[PDB]
């Protein structure tokens, strides 16, 4: 027997800036969005699902400087919370 | 300690893991047995380009992400300096990987120059565009084209400009 | 004095289906996504932030029938949790 | 009781409201005083079209959403059967509304026929397109074009097809 399934489901995309806008990168420090994501993943993967972690990353960018960007979550079809359960 | 497989990633304790599974209902993605699961991740990073400026500092990004995804339990494929066509080919190959069948999730990381239309391939110029559209990444990894990851979290991360604007406006206080 | 602010921030869009795909509507019952959203808002606005509520709506569509759709959250720049605090 | 202003929307109690404000930190959007705030919401619903089929059942959607948004404390503007140009004009007018300055958030609801490129206006046909792009909605309501809603939640809801596909694939069990 055959069953129907959604063609697109359980996706989450996380972009480094909002549409039309630049994303910044330091020659020795790397890309700010990437470094910030690693930091937040390292700290919050134990207690927060990815959607929560991504929001916190956005929040960390809230105060703009000379090199400003606002990371953006896109095309989200997660139907459940995605916990990484680090250590498990 | 950071000498373990999870490195600098803070660990979820068993009491923490049972509490998350208790407080919220059956609306969490299931995790496969650590012993048997084969988690896969792909990083595509374009650093050296034909026409556009060199992405100095990409090495720090590759290292950081690679280690992070390994810390989270993923076997990491790293592919560098590819055209939009090569990226598509690489994505198609990733979708066909047998390990996904015995995996519970995946991560996809793209790091390159970018425009409003998408991510820049190695051969990109304004005269002759070389662009991978975000739309194509989803299509290649969806249920039709990647049945093995049906019902499984697919996390896409993109480091790239999405245009030329600074993304700011002024206001007085 | 003048200060910098992100041009695009604190947005969340919620679409009735995934890109390329149809969204369904009944002639007397209305649009399924709209009715489902009202139901979920009514039930969960008291206890859940909008991102959480939207996820639950997606989950409610998880099992596909003859008229299937997967609602999609798009271009999210919420930096905080948005609680409606109904009654307040 | 549903006889109150919040109708069928379940109420958040003061103990519940204090607990949400306590458990999670200062990462919740602030709510303005109920006494002084002027919350605004806009519904644009296209039901009757020049060329494309009639959206029978739109009335149920308008009623449901209008009442819901009123229940949540929003004053609701309802505009029906508009071209993409009219929708843009209406959006621009909404962005200029003084009440936003003394509001803490907004809701935007679009209900119409739709294609991959966006939402259909009243005069839409395949020969002569009449489309409002989702991109334009964000632009008209962002910080540059709507400074009054800076730092405030802007929730966009769209009921529309995003293409012609059924959105399904088969698998065997
Ligand atoms: C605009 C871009 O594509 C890049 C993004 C990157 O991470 O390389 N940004 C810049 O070149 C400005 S530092
Ligand atoms: C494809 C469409 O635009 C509509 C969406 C709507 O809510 O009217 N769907 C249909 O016409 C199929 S019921």
């Amino acid at each position: 027997a055959i069953k129907k399934a959604h063609i697109e489901k359980d996706f989450i995309a996380f972009c480094s800036s909002t549409p039309d806008n630049v994303s910044w990168r330091h020659p020795t420090m790397g890309s700010v969005f990437i470094g910030r994501l690693i930091e937040h993943m390292q700290e919050y993967a134990c207690s927060c699902d990815v959607e929560e972690i991504f929001r916190k990353v956005r929040f960390s960018f809230e105060q703009p400087d000379g090199r400003a960007q606002m990371p953006t979550t896109e095309r989200v079809t997660l139907t459940r919370c995605f916990y990484l359960f680090p250590g498990h | 300690t950071s000498s373990g497989s999870e490195g600098n990633v803070k660990l979820c304790s068993l009491e923490e893991a049972q509490r998350i599974w208790k407080q919220k209902s059956a609306e969490i993605y299931p995790i496969m047995d650590k012993s048997s699961r084969t988690r896969l991740a792909l990083i595509i990073c374009n650093e050296e380009f034909d026409s556009i400026p060199r992405r100095t500092g990409a090495e720090v990004d590759i290292t950081g992400m690679t280690m992070l995804l390994q810390n989270l339990g993923y076997s990491v494929d790293v592919k560098k300096n590819l055209t939009a066509s090569d990226m598509t080919t690489e994505l198609e190959a990733f979708a066909h990987r047998p390990e996904h069948k015995t995996s519970d999730s995946t991560f996809l990381v793209f790091m390159s120059h970018g425009i409003r239309e998408g991510i820049c391939g190695k051969k990109h110029s304004e005269q002759v565009p070389d662009i991978l559209q975000l739309n194509a990444i989803f299509n290649m990894l969806n249920t039709k084209n990647c049945p093995s990851l049906k019902d499984k979290p697919k996390v896409i991360i993109i480091q790239a400009c999405r245009g030329d604007s600074p993304g700011v406006v002024w206001f007085k206080d």
